[PDB]
């Protein structure tokens, strides 16, 4: 479970240079999602009140 | 508990055409087909031939293709090999039991359908480079090669491999006339192991119907005697010194046979001081660095050569030549003990046995002596024979050896090589 | 022995005189295409068939080049025309295609 | 002309290269998918859906 | 006629005993007037240790030199005058005595492979002179190319474990080895449990074990309990030994992947796969024509000398994959085509050339076990190795069963995507760089 593992990945998935490729793709969607909210919202974390984002109660419909 | 075994069965066609087998009930199945038509039967104006020939047994037939002899045997695990001595070519093929039918038409396909095209033959025509460079990188190659072109005048001094002038220079109609003029059935005999003897007449009597070149096996080879020198800087000096013999079959040759087991041929012990060697304790005892001495002894058809075998360092060379060849001298003059002969006796006896064990060597056995006897001779009878050899003929064979003229190869740094002349 | 088959062979000659390499002392051989199955049978030609094939090649190319032609003396008879290559081209394809149901099973 | 490639030997080995092919599709098609930001297939994904 | 089925199942039983000693006695009788009897023991070379080496090799050149009973020259003496041929071998795990001789002589036969293989009378002279001997050896064992880069190749992939030792071992060892080390591994190794009588030819099995009991009587009678030890598994490293040497005309290189060794089925199919590869050799009949697309290349391209397929066996562990001889420019080409050779049986093997490799190996079989001698060394071995013989019919049912599947399943599981171990001599600058040859190891379109 914490050794045999990087093993249970590399037969499953990077044996194949095909399932190794599909992991990287499938793999690739799951990250771009992940990291353009985690960082938007450090980026967020960062301002709190300086963006248009924050603002936007203010001025109404 | 195994098989009462099968006898061989044995045919001689009017033809002269000869078929024995063998049902062994094996896996495996080997079929030869022994033809005299090896090296002796060039000429001096298309010596290497045979050669060409020997490599040749994979071009395309009638009816069968170069790309399918190659694959359609590979396809079931077969051999094709073809083997000559000065005497014969040996075409044997070898497969699993239930596919002698493929092997067998691609066999005669070979020795009775080449087609022998310019541009398969052109191809091949390196290969006789290649194939000599690597049999000739035994010191023994060319010796013995070249002791043979110095007894004989003619036929049996015809060297197993193509002359470099030769190469490239073999021709598809040299080839079909060989073929035409040497593969005809009084001059071949087709045996078999693990399969029957009905089926083996049967193509023997369907396919190898052939005849129309010569008849004897006869040009008649003339020993004349003498010797050919090799520098090489080798280091070592490898040398045979030899006199005519017995040909083959005749009770004298059985004499040598013996007399080259009281002399003393190859090891028997891994690494031995063979204790039982005259020639090697008659050596040792005057000669004190690395050597090998063995008694040689071929024979053919219509004559042979028997003598000894050297390998010396190049200082050494005439002192172990003239070691071994007193050793000899020493039995001539009559000092040759019973048990010593009965030695060599079972020296012989067993080594022959032991010989035809396997399927290789047996069929090896057959197809020679079907072509030099046409016959079969079982082990019983050639015990006895052996058995019948007196202690006075092999004194004799030694005898006949020591006073007849003599033939020489040596090749090395020859500087301390004898001469015959000097011995 | 037929009107009718020396009427197609009539229309082969015409189609022979029409294509008109003849006309630069070439044969019908001399003009296909080099395939590798065409580049093999030139390797099997014998010397001399090949060293003519050279020579009706060199002439012609020269005669092409000059935009000439022959002597209508000169130029290959359509009965005259020997199909040197031919059995060396199918023996070849013959054996290719053995290869090819070979690597097949 | 190509009749060569119709035999026994061709169908085994063809039998061999599909589960590789059937996987190169699809790194193929969810790579354009994923590059593209493929809108008509995407809402589909749970997660990756972010609107 | 018979089929080939029916001449399988004609081929007897060999015949298996124990000893009151461990000692196995085996025998497959024949109706050969002639046999081969000798002695198969489990000594060899991974059994010994950093300081022990090329003992055995040693022993092996002390073992005819004369005994308690029959001293120096006059064992020799015997089987000469009998006609009969003593012979050995060792190997990093199997040390084998065994006479060719006469069926008529099997009783003296055993009793003398009986007091050699107890009563090695070692004197102190012979000793002495044997490493001399054994150092001329390796002074001319440096010569033969192919047997140094096995030797590499062996130093390498083994690295660290006794297996990736030699077998005669190193010059210094030879050297200071004493009489001491020598009994002292004779006195370890040379135990019943660990040694088969082995036989084939022309003998009933019964008189095999009255002469067994005679001569081999208490051998580990009261013996064997004290720091006998099983042998370590050997760690394969996988891992590179370039040795470079442009005074030498041709290059060697042997490549390998790790083996399962003796016991495995996989042994079956990998040696199939092997089989396609095959062998060849410059004069070899017929070049382009050849079955293996390797063997096709290699010919066509000029692009080697020989080549050769392996799959050697140990306890456990062994090396699988091919040595190849060729020029300076060829080193790559020929790593290649047979890179992609593995790769293409791993990942596409057709059903048709399977059955080929399936016949060719057949026919390898049936052919090797021809005659007294090749028969009575598989006796002997087996049953060190599988504790059985195991029957042709037996080999023929682990044959048939394999398919393309069975290939490229057992292909890919030793092959793809592994670690090999390269060893190379002789002028190997154009030896593909390790990372590239690891590279070669596996297709990025698979």
């Amino acid at each position: 479970v914490a050794p045999t593992l990087t093993a249970r990945l590399y037969s499953l998935l990077f044996r194949r240079t095909s399932t190794f490729a599909l992991t990287i793709v499938v793999g690739a969607l799951f990250f771009e999602r992940a990291f353009d909210q985690g960082a938007d919202a450090i980026y967020e974390h960062i301002n709190e009140g300086k963006l248009w984002k924050h603002i936007k109660h203010k001025y109404e419909n | 508990v195994p098989p009462h075994p099968q006898d061989l069965e044995f045919t001689r066609l009017p033809n002269g055409l000869v078929i024995a087998s063998l049902e062994n009930y094996a896996p495996a199945s080997r079929i030869g087909l022994f033809i005299k038509a090896g090296s002796r039967y060039e000429n001096s104006n298309n010596l290497g031939t045979s050669h060409l020939l020997r490599l040749a047994s994979s071009l395309t037939t009638k009816g069968a293709s170069s790309f399918k002899i190659t694959r359609g045997i590979e396809a079931v695990g077969g051999k094709l090999s073809v083997t000559s001595t000065r005497e014969n070519m040996a075409y044997t093929v070898e497969c699993l039991r239930d596919d002698v039918d493929i092997l067998m038409e691609f066999l005669l396909n070979v020795t009775t359908a080449p087609e022998f095209r310019r541009w398969e033959v052109a191809a091949l025509q390196p290969q006789l480079r290649i194939d000599k460079a690597v049999a000739l990188q035994n010191p023994q190659a060319h010796v013995i090669e070249n002791l043979h072109a110095a007894a004989y005048r003619n036929a049996l001094a015809n060297s197993l491999y193509c002359p470099d002038y030769r190469i490239g220079k073999v021709t598809p109609v040299e080839l079909h006339d060989y073929v035409q003029n040497h593969f005809t059935s009084a001059r071949m005999a087709l045996i078999g192991l693990g399969v029957s003897h009905p089926v083996l007449k049967q193509v023997a009597e369907q396919f190898l119907n052939i005849r129309g070149g010569l008849g004897l096996s006869g040009a008649k080879a003339k020993y004349h005697g003498g010797e050919i020198r090799e520098q090489n800087g080798d280091s070592l000096v490898h040398a045979a010194l030899v006199a005519e013999s017995a040909a083959i079959g005749s009770a004298e040759a059985n004499a040598f046979s013996v007399l080259q087991h009281v002399l003393g041929a190859g090891p028997h012990v891994k690494r031995g001081s063979n204790a039982t060697s005259s020639l090697y304790q008659a050596v040792a005892k005057g000669v004190h660095q690395p050597f090998d001495v063995s008694a040689f002894n071929a024979s053919y058809s219509d004559s042979g050569l028997f003598g000894f075998y050297t390998i010396s360092q190049a200082a050494s060379a005439g002192d172990v030549i003239k070691a071994a060849y007193n050793q000899v001298k020493t039995i001539a003059q009559g000092n040759l003990s019973n048990p010593d002969v009965q030695a060599a006796k079972n020296k012989l006896k067993a080594g022959y046995l032991m010989s035809v064990e396997s399927s290789e060597g047996f069929l090896d056995e057959v197809g020679s002596q079907a072509l030099a006897a046409g016959s079969y001779t079982p082990p019983s009878t050639v015990l006895q024979q052996i058995d019948a050899v007196a202690d006075a003929d092999v004194i004799n064979a030694a005898k006949k050896f020591v006073s007849g003229r003599k033939s020489m190869a040596a090749s090395g740094n020859l500087g301390h090589t004898p001469f015959i002349d000097e011995l | 022995v037929s009107a009718s088959s020396r009427w197609l062979e009539g229309i082969r000659k015409w189609y022979y005189n029409a294509a008109g390499f003849n006309k630069l002392g070439l044969m019908r051989d001399d003009t296909i295409h080099e395939n590798d199955d065409v580049k093999e049978a030139i390797r099997r030609l014998p010397e001399n068939l090949y060293d003519d094939r050279v020579f009706r090649i060199k002439r012609a190319l020269d005669l092409s080049m000059r935009q000439q032609i022959l002597p209508k003396e000169q130029w290959t008879k359509y009965e005259e025309d020997k199909s040197y290559l031919e059995p060396y081209l199918k023996e070849v394809i013959r054996e290719r295609k053995e290869r090819e149901e070979w690597a097949k099973k | 002309m190509l009749t060569r490639f119709l035999g026994p030997r061709y169908r085994q080995l063809a039998r061999n290269w599909v589960p590789t092919a059937s996987l190169w599709g699809a790194v193929g098609a969810v790579g354009l998918v994923w590059a593209t930001d493929w809108r008509l297939i995407l809402d589909w994904v749970p997660y990756i859906n972010g609107k | 006629t018979a089929t080939y089925a029916q001449a399988l199942q004609s081929v007897p039983e060999t015949q298996v005993s124990q000893l009151d000693n461990g000692l196995r006695v085996a025998s497959e009788q024949s109706s050969q007037p002639t046999c081969t009897v000798g002695v198969w023991i489990d000594a060899g070379s991974r059994y010994e240790s950093e300081k022990n080496n090329g003992a055995g090799y040693f022993v092996e050149h002390l073992a005819f030199k004369g005994t308690k009973n029959r001293p120096g020259n006059a064992l020799e003496k015997e089987v000469e005058s009998m006609g009969a041929h003593l012979n050995a071998y060792s190997t990093r795990e199997h040390t084998a005595y065994y006479i060719k001789a006469l069926s008529k002589d099997l009783p003296k036969a055993v009793e003398l492979l009986a007091d050699i293989v107890q009563n090695c009378s070692l004197e102190d002279s012979q000793i002495e002179k044997e490493r001399d001997v054994i150092l001329q050896e390796l002074q001319e064992n440096d010569t033969s190319m192919r047997d140094v880069v096995f030797n590499y190749l062996h130093a390498t992939a083994f690295q660290g474990t006794p297996l990736a030792q030699s077998v005669e071992g190193p010059s210094e060892n030879v050297r200071k080895l004493s009489r001491a080390d020598l009994t002292e591994y004779l006195s370890r190794h040379y135990k019943a449990p660990r040694m088969v009588l082995a036989a084939a030819g022309g003998l009933e099995h019964r008189q095999l074990l009255d002469l067994a009991q005679k001569h081999f009587s208490g051998l580990s009678g009261t013996y064997d309990e004290d720091a006998v030890p099983t042998l370590s598994p050997c760690r394969f490293t996988g891992s590179q030994i370039c040795h470079r040497e442009d005074g030498l005309p041709l290059a060697h290189v042997a490549i390998a992947v790790e083996g399962p060794g003796w016991a495995h089925p996989d042994n079956v199919a990998l040696q199939v796969a092997n089989a396609i590869i095959g062998h060849y050799d410059c004069t070899y009949g017929g070049g382009a024509h050849l079955s293996s697309p390797l063997a096709s290349i290699a010919a066509t391209n000029k692009l080697c000398q020989s080549f050769q397929t392996f799959n050697i066996c140990y306890a456990d562990t062994g090396l699988l994959g091919a040595h190849f001889v060729c020029d300076h420019m060829s080193i790559d080409d020929m790593m290649f085509v047979l890179q992609g050779q593995w790769m293409r049986l791993c990942t596409s093997a057709t059903e048709s050339e399977v059955l080929r490799g399936k016949n060719l190996l057949r026919n390898a079989l049936v052919s090797h076990l021809d005659g007294t001698t090749p028969v009575c060394e598989d006796i002997g071995r087996s049953l060190l190795t599988y504790g059985r013989r195991i029957p042709l019919a037996e080999w023929e049912s682990r044959i048939a069963e394999v398919d393309a599947r069975v290939v490229r399943e057992v292909c890919s599981k030793y092959f793809y995507d592994q670690c090999p171990a390269v060893a190379g001599f002789g002028p190997i600058e154009q030896l593909p760089d390790y990372n590239r040859i690891r590279s070669g190891m596996f297709w990025l379109r698979f």
